[PDB]
């Protein structure tokens, strides 16, 4: 399969700052999708086809990339962004997800 | 296995690549808008009468397409099609007509962007169909105008801009007509390839498909197997745009199925060179042997990818040939100097060493084929490295009979395949038949 | 407006056959889309399992290809995940999801059936 | 009527669209000049050696065309053609040679504008042939130079302009050669399509034809039926232009003539699926039934438009098949999963309900076809609205026999059409024949 | 001579042009580099993500080509090919594999210019392979960027430049895929035409070949006979360029060989019009008569130029027909109004004066053909100048028998050539055969 | 330089057959062009009736298609308008004209034969 | 057929002034021809293929249009322009003429 | 054949001056090659494919032309340039040479 | 790095057959290139005579086509110019040369065998 990796597994950011969440592929894909999983809920599509925002997704999110390297950028990080963000490809079978990265929110 | 490969190789049919069989199916659809007329606002002072003449010519082209589409849209109601009103249709036209009806559910949302489509001034723009859906508008010649005419307005005379626009539009239509002209008697179809619809956007299908966000492992094979298709579902003769539904199917691996290629090699019989006339692509499904029209399929090194099932009947005699009855295998006389005289399979060399010079690299000895032999099998139990002309091949071992070269076979009847020869053979047999009868 | 709702036993024994049902309301399971199964392991690692299309065709994850069957029941507008036999490792939250051309992604997900083996 | 449509539908040949038959004739002609070399005066400081190399290459291309044209011009005198000097010619070459002679009467006036042709610096210009006649000059790559190179003279280096010109000229020739290269052994022809001559002007045939002032109701059908043609009547190797005579014919409706399409539908016989092998386009003139090579004609929903008469002979057995002797109609075994299994005609559905699932929408009952039946006819005297797979069709009434489904027919012999199968069948029959004889 | 031209003309086979036979051979090779990706340094501020997406898409296209090439490069060692590792190959694939190995000796020098290839910023540049050798780099879309995007950087917005570049790159790939996509399962080939490789450089093969310095008397015939070919010998997926070996062969005149064209003319028999069904191109070598598949060859007025030997077998009956046994020559019924009804050969007119109106210009008398005559021969011993329709031909003298028109011949059997008619005839003969047997 | 000159009876009775002749000098009626008939009614409304081409082919105005025949006599270089039967409404000035590719229009017109029915 | 209409049926202009004569088609044509009929004479081609001047036609005349709307412009109208101007199409069969418009010349 | 002519047969130049050696063809060729023959030695390729310098050829030489007219230019003529320069075409068979022109070096 | 070295009799009589040998070192006569013969007459006029290719095919100057044969001996890596019969005019210096794609010209020339007849 195509293995997606997202290192570091855990990231943190302060309120109001930008953080970039990253993903690398073992083999090139044309597009990458991103999912957000909040505790107690199913993964929900965040970014699709690399750069587009899904239905209910805040303007804080954006993304880019190509080939084997992609990123999910969260500008102006807020409390609602405390979630596991997954890197997903559908280019080749089986469809795969990365291990996911958890974004922690820093608080005094 | 199922084909008697050992006897077949003895008549010049060397086992070739075994490929798996795939057929496109289960397509997902998206709608895209192609604007058939450029936005000339930024060159408008120098367009003259060009856009007026363009629109008239274009309406003549699009009008019969719109008409044929409306015929079905006015007959399908809710999903029941008025068979009486349609009168005459094939199953394919009826099925496409159903797809057309379903497509209109979305075309109706796209059409509410009519003024937003008219205003587009870039080759590719993103409009909102619904809050949860985007539709893209691809505009013909918009890039041409934006980069070649707009920057030149004060560099070339105003009249030259008019002429440049007129020619760009005319070339567009000249290319457009091959597909969207009178040849398109059936716009109510979901079998029309995307590369043929992209002509509405200059033939740039990569931009069209990228805009739609499609990219898959099998994407390039779907394109060259003619599996990615589109349907014109709506035509607007006032704003000059069409809505195209693009079908993106997946390739289904056909289970217990493969296509076996045979590599034709000339062979010796009765002091002359012969080539066997059998299908060089045999489609096998389960235990059934049939013919395949691969001329309509994409052949890769791994699979034969078809946009439909192209299996066809095989005669009993050909099937008997393929399963070992070599007395049933037709042969055509070789009179040409450019035919395969050898083939490599399994690391084993099959060659007509009467028509080529077979020399052993290891010993310097000639490899001699007797008159009674069709082909020689050359493997490393006889010669480890062999020279055929100026080609040196290191050989493997044959996994079939060790006595391959020692056992003769029956050889089938001579035939002629020239189209003229076929007519001649029929009338000649007919006169013999009348003498008998 | 599709609500995917999966259900099934929250506990099965090793070597039993597992059957999960995904009930779909808001859209016909036979008219469009690909109907997927995904599972999330205790370590929160997501795995795509496969799908059944609108016409009934299947596509599965090779790692479990010989244990998986995804079927449909059009009269109930449901699709099902069947595992011929389960192993302790198959403990996971099983989600059903809809895949389509709008995003080329699985957008609507169910809540997930938490299965113990 | 003339075809026994009721028995034909029973073997899968459902009456399709009846089209009327048209052939192009009585053409009027105009001359246009195509300048094969652009005017580089406004970029001349940066052309380098490019135009010199271009002219040499172009002369090599045009020279053999001029030669072949002169051969006839030097043999025709006044209008008598020197059959001795020509030696070998077909009727078509001779007829084109006469047209060539007549064309020279006007080419001689156009040639007096030689210096006015050389000076043209726009893609399209209007010159006076005579006080009462205009001739247009279409210039290759003139727009390219006028809008892409001239405005850039002080923006890019002088050397870059040279390279840009060289590439534009080279691409032009690469495309030009397919038509005006060695393939054109017969420039003395009036059958060469205008889309093929427009290559001399970048393939822009819409501009060429608009410039000539031609636009007719049948214009697009004349283009895609390959009826609008041209002849190269004069070649100038010093000024690099050709004079092309463009033929604009009208479509003559052939009286008492039509082309009947049949819609092939698979049918059941002896527990297997069959497709009938008959012409799917039957040309009928008066009461004569013949074959038509529609592969060379434009097929619209209303007519079959040919650039010549493409009627061909039909065997007695096929004609007998078409007139009701279904025991004479050949059938090929269906092994494919993608064949028409039904067709709609007259609002009546003809379907193989053994291979498809036929369900009545009105009652929920299955429509059952017995083994003895080939096809079922489904109309509204049995089921008003019918479901075939996911397609719902509202049906009309059959105007033929009410007992259609109750009466069986003779079914003809099995055949195989694969090109290999044809050779196999011939040799197999030949061996049986030798045993008999 | 070898063909019995006098009896053949009597059945509508009028001796046409005798052409000499040529086959391409002994090619010399050169390597050229095609850069598959443009240099965007001078537009780099406005390229955005375009080149990144382009490179990814392009790698997907080039990667399987590189793979297939490496398969052979990893199996050939020194020149011995590992038949075991290759497993399955045709003689053509093996031969191309040897050529590939040899080509690498030079590809290795070209590859040391990797950084000099990456830096090229012009459509065509000259790099030194060795002190004594030059290699040219042809860059796709480099001219487009240099003349259309670079001069416009401060005229159009930066975003518009990005879009213009993206579209230029996408159109390039859309055209590129037809040849370099999945269809190319065999890049290890030396039979792929140069016009097909030039697609990597926009289809501009004239620039490619001029850059290589090739220009010969037979150059245009080599191009349209598909004799100038190339092989992809190296693919670089990091710098995005390919090394193409271009083969430049010479045409060998085949000694004691020619292709004789026959001009088909309809003739009268039993109150109906017939056309003879024989090869209209007969290949003669020494004293052997065979068929030639000229559909794959370039036909000029002087020669038939093939890229291989396309001679095929002929049946005994057709050869007997061609040598005088006219009772063996098949005829098809003419039902069409557009057939040759006359031909000119040797200055002598052969015509069916039952289907055309033959009038003598010198006397005003009609030329009358009796029912027993097939064709009339009209020469100047009967009528010096003849009128056929509106065509006036001055005739020469026939060098054959003075009693040509006075001697009847046997006429062969009727046949039907429609593909459907062939299947019908086979099954009909088969049923007669079963009655007899 | 073509002079088209039409002539015929200036008076015919209802139900008689009308025959008008257009004599052409300056060009052969058989070598080129389309040879047209047009008529102008008392209200000055112009109606195109049809033509015969250089090869003898016809094209007529559908409204009178079944009453009209346009023929040629090459030996006199003439073409003719024949109406199988005339009706009172057919009172008009009948013109012959040449149509060709120079203008794609009827350029040379005759003077017109004024016919009473 | 294609019906050509030319309203108003009668127009007038002073000597030296421009007047535009118009035509509308019931269905689109690509070109329109114009004919001038003076009393006692056959209609004579004035403008062809929409904008071109016929053999003996004064520079006073010009024209334009497309689709279903065309016009004949007479600049500097003079006494010789007192004629019935007809709109003619040959695009589809039957070939047709409009009813024609008469241009009157104003005089004190 | 294609006849190549090079007139005048003998040319002279001073040391340090430029001289142009010329060739005309009876029929067009696309390229012309030039050979230099020094006394006692075989002809050696000087210029190939009209303008390119052969392996050991000094920068003093250059060339151009097309069709039926070509030239070999020697800039800064020196003593080593005292040779017979031949015009050669390979475009059509037989391959041909011109008669050759001798360049003399002027000396006091 | 090819050294073409030609040799043969420096004197033959009229009506004798001439045979010149060109020995090639540095490259195989059978693997590539065209192997040419050229002769220079006493007036220094150069004439191309013909060649044998790498595969053995010939191409000769038409003026002497019926007297010339150019052959190869692969085992010695040599090629030969044979003239069936010589005439006094055939007195010339005979050079062998290599033609190839690098220049599309004959680049490596031998020293030349001076032959008297
Ligand atoms: C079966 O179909 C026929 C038509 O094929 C129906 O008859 C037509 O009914 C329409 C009313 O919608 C009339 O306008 C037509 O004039 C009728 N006749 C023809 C020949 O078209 C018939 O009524 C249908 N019967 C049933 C039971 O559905
Ligand atoms: C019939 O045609 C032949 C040619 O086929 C004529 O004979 C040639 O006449 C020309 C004079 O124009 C001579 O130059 C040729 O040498 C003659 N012979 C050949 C074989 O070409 C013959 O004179 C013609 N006869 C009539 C009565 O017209």
């Amino acid at each position: 399969q195509i293995v997606l990796t997202q290192s570091p597994a855990i990231m943190s950011a302060s309120l109001g700052e930008a953080i970039t969440l990253t993903c690398s592929a073992s083999s090139s894909v044309s597009y990458m999708h991103w999912y957000q999983q909040k505790s107690g809920t199913s993964p929900k599509l965040l970014i699709y086809s690399t750069s587009n925002l899904a239905s209910g997704v805040p303007s804080r999110f954006s993304g880019s990339g190509s080939g084997t390297f992609y990123s999910l950028t969260i500008s102006s990080v807020e409390a609602e962004d405390a979630a596991d963000y997954y890197c997903h490809q559908w280019y080749s079978y089986p469809w795969t997800f990365g291990g996911g990265t958890k974004l922690e929110i820093k608080r005094a | 296995g199922i084909l008697h490969y050992e006897k077949l190789s003895k008549i010049g049919l060397v086992k070739g690549i075994t490929r798996k069989y795939k057929i496109k199916s289960n397509p997902l659809t998206k709608d895209i808008v192609i604007k058939m007329i450029p936005n000339v606002s930024n060159v408008s002072k120098c367009t003259g009468t060009v856009m007026e003449n363009y629109k008239s010519r274009l309406t003549g082209i699009l009008s019969p397409i719109k008409g044929a589409i409306e015929l079905y849209n006015n007959n399908t109601h809710d999903v029941v099609m008025a068979g009486i009103a349609i009168g005459i249709a094939t199953a394919a036209q009826i099925t496409a007509g159903v797809a057309l009806y379903e497509a209109m559910k979305n075309a109706d949302n796209i059409n509410k962007l009519k003024s937003s489509i008219e205003s587009t001034n870039e080759a590719v723009v993103k409009l909102q169909e619904t809050a949860e859906k985007t539709v893209y508008v691809l505009t013909a010649l918009q890039d041409y105008i934006n980069t070649n005419l707009v920057p030149t307005i004060d560099q070339i005379s105003c009249k030259q801009t008019e002429l440049a626009l007129d020619l760009a539009l005319s070339k567009y239509l000249s290319d457009l007509l091959f597909v969207f002209g009178p040849n398109l008697q059936d716009p109510v179809s979901n079998s029309m390839t995307i590369q043929a619809i992209s002509q509405a956007f200059g033939g740039n299908y990569e931009t069209l498909l990228r805009t739609l966000g499609y990219a898959t492992e099998d994407f390039d094979d779907l394109l060259e197997s003619d599996s990615i298709a589109g349907q014109i579902v709506y035509v607007d003769l006032s704003s000059y745009y069409i809505i195209v539904r693009v079908y993106f199917p997946i390739l289904t691996e056909i289970q217990q199925a493969y296509v076996q290629e045979l590599l034709p090699v000339s062979f010796n019989n009765d002091n002359s060179e012969w080539i066997s006339i059998v299908p060089n692509f045999v489609l096998i499904r389960n235990t059934l042997i049939s013919n395949i029209e691969v001329k309509y399929c994409l052949i890769t090194k791994k699979s034969v990818i078809c946009n439909q099932d192209y299996a066809t009947p095989m005669t009993a005699s050909v099937r008997e040939c393929l399963t070992g009855s070599t007395d049933k295998c037709p042969r055509e006389l070789v009179v040409s100097s450019h035919v395969p005289r050898f083939a490599l399979s399994g690391g084993v060399l099959f060659a007509n060493c009467i028509s080529v010079t077979c020399q052993c690299q290891t010993t310097g000895r000639a490899i001699s084929q007797s008159g009674e032999q069709t082909l020689l099998m050359i493997d490393n139990t006889t010669c480890t490295t062999v020279v055929l002309g100026n080609i040196i091949i290191s050989l493997g071992k044959y996994l079939g009979s060790i006595n391959y070269n020692s056992e003769s076979i029956a050889v089938g009847p001579p035939v002629y395949t020239d189209k003229v020869d076929i007519s001649s053979q029929i009338s000649s047999m007919n006169q013999s038949l009348q003498q008998s009868k | 407006d599709v609500q995917l709702q999966e259900s099934g036993p929250g506990l099965v024994k090793p070597s039993q056959s597992l059957s999960l049902t995904c009930s779909v309301t808001g859209y016909s399971i036979t008219s469009d889309y690909y109907w997927n199964w995904i599972r999330q392991f205790p370590g929160n690692k997501l795995e795509w399992m496969g799908y059944v299309t609108y016409d009934g065709s299947n596509n599965y994850n090779p790692s479990l290809k010989n244990r998986i069957s995804i079927t449909r029941d059009s009269s109930k507008n449901q699709f099902f995940l069947k595992l011929n036999s389960v192993i302790s490792e198959d403990t996971a939250t099983y989600y059903c999801a809809r895949f389509g051309s709008s995003y080329w992604a699985m957008d609507y997900w169910g809540q997930g059936t938490s299965l113990t083996v």
